[PDB]
RNA sequence: ACUCUGGUUUCUCUUCAGAUCGCAUAAAUCUUUCGCCUUUUACUAAAGAUUUCCGUGGAGAGGAACAACUCUGAGUCUU
RNA sequence: AAGGUAAGUAU
């Protein structure tokens, strides 16, 4: 295979290392969901389109 | 900072712009616990005196006083503006806003230098004054 | 799609409080040396 | 009570209606409009990850949408059963 | 009088969506505050006792 | 020069503008030794094939050692059923090639939707 | 071979999240080390700590579909 | 994205 899709492999290959390392376990939240505090307003209407 | 006059309402920047006909009114838009606007304050203040003759230097907070914010466009940390016999004058810093100076400056012989070219031009009838220092780069090597 | 989906979730806070506190009523806006004297 | 979906006619009715600022019919709705404008990229976003697959001719999606037309989402995640997802990407 | 019944709507939907973890931030800010006055104390409370002196 | 890189690594050891492309300098797959230039790639017993390349060509490719082994060891009778196989799957191909080749094959009377749309967007 | 055993789905709210919340992966700020350096606003790329965002699990609560029978184990389970 | 606004009288 050429150069370049193989300079490619390992430049992907960084990115997916990179993500997996610098990687840390989520922050615990209170679970607030958007578009369920929109349609709770009377700004907002749900449809199906 | 806390050593310079501070004016109080937007009816008394009105007055001290006003009043003032043969020195240019030096006016620090900003906040007094603002870090920029402590350097800048205190640099004020040490030319305080020096610039007796030919400037008089007010210190406004914004928060007390909107009254500019809209038109002046007073939403920088701190801002310092050059009025002369009731008339806004601009420098050309090299900085794109020729309308204020917007960031804290060090020397305090720099200052002096803008408040005394200021009072020159604007005694000549200018409306615009370019520096003697050019602000495009803060000359850090 | 997927790549700029994963670029859309880290702009969007950008743009949502760039735009929020532009088109709004209220519009709002060397220090470490000559910080503790 | 609980609100229901409205008719798809009636979104499609409030966009005409909402033609450009040079009519005079809607002037003095601003805050009410503009206010809910800065939550654009999400309808942006919304709406990409809800995206038709190859396999899909028309995807209907579900719609939170401004009472004045400012602004719409996809209210729907993408959800997909992953050897189904990747089974349908092979073939 | 419909546009300030309008601005408290949005701002409360942003404080809705601030309180994912505004509890579990102002308090970690807290000890952090705290711990960096434990060693490096407030300017003030360094003259305290000469003020009280005065 | 190949026998000069391995003293070469081994005395190294001891002793504006946008790009979207990535450089060829960036590219880490250079080696020396024949053994980590000319990797062994994975069989998988002849019967396994990398993902994403088609199984046509990869057949053509492979290295036919597990084929030579199958012809080898498989009996006669076993060997009928893996033939009849064959000829079956070579069948249905071919089917699916006949029905699958290019307007320049076909008759105009004979031309389908597909073939009439695929020569008008020539 | 018996009587009682009470569902599942879905829409919201309030909290706790250890765990690949996530078999996927962005952005911002700050602090250091750098590479451009010429000034911010953008950056070069590693580290550390944070914030936001796209999503998630568990539990509790409140409505709806559900309409409830019974699943089901508990048992004296029977010839 | 910028650091590229001549200023001045007159309606």
């Amino acid at each position: 295979q050429p150069v370049k899709v193989r300079v490619s492999y390992q430049k992907l290959l960084k990115y997916y290392v990179l993500n997996a390392l610098k990687h840390r376990p989520p922050k615990a939240q209170k679970k607030r969901y958007l578009f369920r505090s929109f349609k709770a307003t009377k700004f907002f209407q749900s449809t199906k389109l | 900072s806390y050593m310079l006059p501070h004016l109080h309402n937007g009816w008394q920047v009105d007055q001290a712009i006003l009043s003032e006909e043969d020195r240019v009114v030096v006016i620090r838009f900003g906040h007094d616990w603002d870090p920029t606007c402590m350097k800048m304050d205190e640099v004020l203040y040490s030319i305080a005196e020096k610039v007796k003759n030919f400037a008089v230097i007010y210190l406004v907070d914004i928060t007390e006083v909107p009254d500019f914010n809209k038109m002046y466009e007073l939403y920088d940390p701190c801002t310092v503006m050059f009025f002369f016999r009731n008339k806004h004058i601009m420098i050309d810093l090299g900085t794109g806003n020729n309308n204020k100076i917007n960031w804290a400056m060090e020397d305090k012989q720099e200052m002096v230098d803008i408040i005394e070219t200021v009072y020159r031009g604007a005694r000549k009838g200018r409306g615009l004054v370019v520096s003697p220092k050019d602000y495009s780069t803060k000359y850090r090597y | 799609w997927r790549v700029w989906l994963f670029f859309m979730r880290g702009i969007t806070p950008l743009l949502e409080r760039w735009l929020g506190n532009l088109l709004a009523r209220q519009f709002e806006g060397q220090r470490v040396e000559s910080h503790f004297d | 009570a609980q609100k229901e979906d409205m008719p798809p006619e009636h979104v499609r009715k409030i966009i005409r209606d909402h033609g450009d600022m040079t009519n005079r019919k809607f002037r003095h709705d601003k805050r009410v409009y503009l206010g809910a404008l800065k939550y654009m990229p999400h309808a942006v976003l919304k709406l990409l990850e809800n995206m038709p697959m190859p396999w899909e001719q028309i995807r209907d999606v579900p719609v939170l949408y401004h009472i004045t037309g400012a602004i719409s989402f996809v209210n729907e995640i993408p959800w997909v059963i992953e050897p189904v997802y990747i089974s349908q990407w092979g073939s | 009088k419909d546009d300030e019944e309008a601005d408290a709507i949005y701002a409360a939907l942003d404080k809705r969506m601030d309180e994912r973890r505004k509890e579990r931030r102002e308090q970690r800010e807290k000890e952090e505050i705290e711990k960096y006055r434990m060693e490096r104390p407030k300017i003030q409370q360094q003259f305290s006792d000469l003020k009280r002196k005065l | 020069k190949d026998k000069s890189k391995e003293l070469h690594a081994i005395k190294e050891r001891y002793l504006r503008k946008f790009v979207f492309e990535w450089d060829a300098s960036e590219d880490t797959s250079i080696d020396y030794n024949p053994l980590y230039k000319e990797r062994h790639q994975v069989q998988l017993l002849g019967r396994g094939f990398i993902a994403g390349i088609d199984l046509k060509q990869q057949k053509r490719e492979q290295s036919r050692f597990y084929g030579d082994l199958m012809e080898k060891r498989r009996t006669l009778e076993e060997k009928e059923q893996e033939e009849a196989r064959l000829r079956k799957l070579r069948k249905k191909e071919a089917k699916q090639r006949w029905d699958d080749r290019h307007w320049s094959q076909k008759k105009l009377d004979e031309m389908t939707d597909r073939d009439w749309r695929i020569f008008r967007e020539d």
